[PDB]
C-alpha cells in the first residue's frame, strides 16, 4: 500500500537514475590520489562498517557516507593522515542526514581515539559541505534493493538479507565497484542473492522496471561472484562478522555458488 | 555559490524559527527581493543543524513553481545564510486578513490545485514535508501559493522505513501518526492539505487540539471513530485503546457546510482513515472540483 508509494514509485525510480549519475565518482581518483591507495581506503571504509554497529547505526547511513567520501576524494587530494578525518565527517554528515538520532559530534571525535579534536571535525564538517555543495540526498545501493526487493514472489529475508549483504561488500574496494553505478550492483546483488538462495534469476518485472537483463549485469555480476567467493580470505572481515548476526540472518555463513550458468 | 552579504541591502525582519530570523532583504545590482534566513552555527556546538542540512540538500533538487526557491546559500564558518526567493505573506495571515470578508471560492480552488502540485512533485522526489500549516505557505501578489519551511522534510526511500515519530504540527497531524504507527508514508501530507483545504473555506482549523489524545478525539468526532471495517488494523495499533470512545460518523456535509458536492468529494478522500485508501496528490489534481481552476491574484492587499 502507501508505503510502497505506488503512485510515486516509478516516477522516483527514474529520479534515483538520474541522480545516481550526477552523484557518481570519479572512478579513476586513487590513481590522481598522490598519498592514499584502494587499500586504505578498504581500511576506511570497514571501520566505518564497524562503527555503524557500534551506534546501531542504519545501513542508508552507512552507504551515504562512503558516496560523500568517494566524491570528496574525487576533487581534494588527501594525506593519509587525514583519510579518517575525512571519514568521520562524511558519517557525521549522512547520520544527520537518516538518522532519527545521530550520535553526538563528542561520539565521533571519541571513536577516532582523539586523533583529531571536535574542532578538526566540525571543519571538515563545513568542508564536505562546500566540496559536495551540499548534495546529500544521494541515490544509494540500499534504495535500489528496497525497490527490487518487492519483485519477490514470495519475500525471502534471507534473500533481502543476502542483497544487502553483497552490496556492501562493494563499498570495500573502489577497485572495481567504482565503475558501477548503484542500481547496478543492486540488480547484480539482488540476482545474485536470489541464485544463492532461491535458485531464481533476475526476473522480467525488474528488465521491464530497470531495462537491465542479466547481459548487461554480466559485468558487475562476475565482478561480485568472484567477491562473494574471495570474502573469507580479503583483509577487511567487518562485513561478514556483521552479517552473522540474527538481525541479518547470519547470510554471511551462506555458501557463495561455484558457478552462475550465464 | 555566486552570492555575497555585501549585494544584499537588508529591508526589515519578517520571521523568525529555532534556526534565527527570517528577513527581507534586496539585491543591489540586480533589483531582486530574496528572503534571507540566517542560520546561527556559533550557538551551535554539533555543527551545521541536521535541518539546515536537510533543508538545502532537498531545496537544492526541488525546482517546482509551487515549491519556494532556494537561490543560494552563503556558507561562512560563523554563519549560514539562506536566499530565498521572496514571497509577500504565509496563508494564515492572509485567512485572518479575510476575516469577515471571506476567501472567494476561486481563490480556494486554485491554492489547494498549486498546493497539490508542489506535494506531488515532492512526494515524486522522494520528499516528505511532514509540517504542512498555513504558517508554512507563502503567497505572492500574483496568485501563487508555495510550500516552504523544509526543516522537517525527510528523504524517503521505497517503501519507507521507520522515521522520527514527534512530526507534524498537532492541529495537522494525520492519525497513523497519533497512534504510534511504526510506518508513516506520504498519506500524512494529504492528512494536512485536507486540513488546510478546510481551514481555507471556514478561516478557522478543523481539528484544534489541546494535546494528541484530544486532537484524535476531535478527529474521532468529527469523522466518527475508527473500525476494522474502514481502517484494517487500526485496533492492532500501537497506541490505540479498545476503551477509546467509539463516536459515528457524522454526515460529511456537516463538517464543512458550504462545501459542495465536489469539494466534499476531496475533503472525504484527502480525510480517509486508512492511509492506503486516502487519495494521491497525483490522483487528487484530476479531481472534479478543479474543472474550473483558474489562478486569479489574490483579492487583498498583502
Ligand atoms: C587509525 O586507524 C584507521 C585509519 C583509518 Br583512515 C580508518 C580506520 C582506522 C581504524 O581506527
Ligand atoms: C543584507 O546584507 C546582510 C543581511 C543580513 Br540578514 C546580515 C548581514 C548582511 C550584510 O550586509
Ligand atoms: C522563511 O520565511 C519566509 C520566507 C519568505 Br520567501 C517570505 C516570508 C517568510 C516569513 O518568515
Ligand atoms: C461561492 O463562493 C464561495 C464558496 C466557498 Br465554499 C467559500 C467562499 C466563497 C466566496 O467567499
Ligand atoms: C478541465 O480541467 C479539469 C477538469 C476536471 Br472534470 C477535473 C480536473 C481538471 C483540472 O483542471
Amino acid at each position: 500500500g502507501v508505503n510502497e508509494v505506488p503512485d510515486y514509485h516509478e516516477d522516483i525510480h527514474t529520479y534515483l537514475r538520474e541522480m545516481e549519475v550526477k552523484c557518481k565518482p570519479k572512478v579513476g581518483y586513487m590513481k590522481k590520489q598522490p598519498d592514499i591507495t584502494n587499500s586504505m581506503r578498504a581500511i576506511l571504509v570497514d571501520w566505518l562498517v564497524e562503527v555503524g554497529e557500534e551506534y546501531k547505526l542504519q545501513n542508508e547511513t552507512l552507504h551515504l557516507a562512503v558516496n560523500y567520501i568517494d566524491r570528496f576524494l574525487s576533487s581534494m587530494s588527501v594525506l593519509r593522515g587525514k583519510l579518517q578525518l575525512v571519514g568521520t565527517a562524511a558519517m557525521l554528515l549522512a547520520s544527520k542526514f537518516e538518522e532519527i538520532y545521530p550520535p553526538e559530534v563528542a561520539e565521533f571525535v571519541y571513536i577516532t581515539d582523539d586523533t583529531y579534536t571536535k574542532k578538526q571535525v566540525l571543519r571538515m564538517e563545513h568542508l564536505v559541505l562546500k566540496v559536495l555543495a551540499f548534495d546529500l540526498a544521494a541515490p544509494t545501493i540500499n534504495q535500489f534493493l528496497t525497490q527490487y526487493f518487492l519483485h519477490q514472489q514470495p519475500a525471502n529475508c534471507k534473500v533481502e538479507s543476502l542483497a544487502m549483504f553483497l552490496g556492501e561488500l562493494s563499498l570495500i574496494d573502489a577497485d572495481p565497484y567504482l565503475k558501477y553505478l548503484p542500481s547496478v550492483i543492486a540488480a547484480a546483488a539482488f540476482h545474485l542473492a536470489l541464485y544463492t538462495v532461491t535458485g531464481q534469476s533476475w526476473p522480467e518485472s525488474l528488465v521491464q522496471k530497470t531495462g537491465y537483463t542479466l547481459e548487461t549485469l554480466k559485468p558487475c555480476l562476475l565482478d561480485l561472484h568472484q567477491t562473494y567467493l574471495r570474502a573469507p580470505q580479503h583483509a577487511q572481515q567487518s562485513i561478514r562478522e556483521k552479517y552473522k548476526n540474527s538481525k541479518y540472518h547470519g547470510v554471511s555463513l551462506l555458501n557463495p555458488p561455484e558457478t552462475l550458468n550465464v | 555559490g555566486p552570492g555575497s552579504m555585501e549585494n544584499f541591502q537588508k529591508v526589515e525582519k519578517i520571521g523568525e524559527g529555532t534556526y534565527g530570523v527570517v528577513y527581507k532583504a534586496r539585491n543591489k545590482l540586480t533589483g531582486e527581493v530574496v528572503a534571507l534566513k540566517k542560520i546561527r552555527l556559533d550557538t551551535e556546538t554539533e555543527g551545521v543543524p541536521s535541518t539546515a542540512i536537510r533543508e538545502i540538500s532537498l531545496l537544492k533538487e526541488l525546482n517546482h513553481p509551487n515549491i519556494v526557491k532556494l537561490l543560494d546559500v552563503i556558507h561562512t564558518e560563523n554563519k549560514l545564510y539562506l536566499v530565498f526567493e521572496f514571497l509577500h505573506q504565509d496563508l494564515k495571515k492572509f485567512m485572518d486578513a479575510s476575516a469577515l470578508t471571506g476567501i472567494p471560492l476561486p481563490l480556494i480552488k486554485s491554492y489547494l490545485f498549486q498546493l497539490l502540485q508542489g506535494l506531488a512533485f515532492c512526494h515524486s522526489h522522494r520528499v516528505l514535508h511532514r509540517d504542512l500549516k498555513p504558517q508554512n505557505l507563502l503567497i505572492n501578489t500574483e496568485g501563487a501559493i508555495k510550500l516552504a519551511d523544509f526543516g522537517l522534510a525527510r528523504a524517503f526511500g521505497v517503501p519507507v522505513r521507520t522515521y522520527t515519530h514527534e512530526v507534524v504540527t498537532l492541529w495537522y497531524r494525520a492519525p497513523e501518526i497519533l497512534l504510534g504507527c511504526k510506518y508513516y508514508s506520504t498519506a500524512v501530507d494529504i492528512w494536512s492539505l485536507g486540513c488546510i483545504f478546510a481551514e481555507m473555506v471556514t478561516r478557522r482549523a478543523l481539528f484544534p487540539g489541546d494535546s494528541e489524545i484530544d486532537q484524535l478525539f476531535r478527529i474521532f468526532r468529527t469523522l466518527g471513530t475508527p473500525d476494522e471495517v474502514v481502517w484494517p488494523g487500526v485496533t492492532s495499533m500501537p497506541d490505540y485503546k479498545p476503551s477509546f470512545p467509539k463516536w459515528a460518523r457524522q454526515d460529511f456535509s456537516k463538517v464543512v457546510p458550504p462545501l459542495d458536492e465536489d469539494g466534499r468529494s476531496l475533503l472525504s478522500q484527502m480525510l480517509h482513515y486508512d492511509p492506503n485508501k486516502r487519495i494521491s496528490a497525483k490522483a487528487a489534481l484530476a479531481h472534479p472540483f478543479f474543472q474550473d481552476v483558474t489562478k486569479p491574484v489574490p483579492h487583498l492587499r498583502l
